[PDB]
């Protein structure tokens, strides 16, 4: 599976090409993003549940 | 039977001198693979390969 970085401020994203993604939410192993900043801009928003 | 008088030199200055790049190299560019892989020819009725 290919997953883009989460990032920090608001970038400008090229159009991409995608295949490959699951039937159900097979995240759970998943613990945090941008742990060391302040906020994810961009990315997948994750915080410590 | 052909010739070819050359254009005034004015115009070839002009010309010339407007011609942005046809190929220019960026990183976000949408990149597409081929639809078909150009590596391997199948031979569509005994399926042998080259």
């Amino acid at each position: 599976f290919c997953i883009p970085i989460p990032q920090v401020y608001p970038c400008i994203t090229a159009r991409r090409v995608h295949y490959a993604f699951t039937s159900e939410n097979n995240n759970d192993s998943l613990f945090s993003t941008n742990a060391a900043s302040i906020d994810t801009a961009f990315g997948e928003n994750a915080a410590v549940s | 039977d052909i010739i070819t008088r050359p254009t005034s030199d004015s115009i070839a200055a002009v010309a010339n001198a407007t011609k942005p790049a046809a190929v220019v190299s960026d990183p976000q560019s949408m990149k597409v693979t081929p639809i078909v892989n150009p590596s391997s020819y199948v031979c569509n009725v005994c399926n042998a390969r080259f």
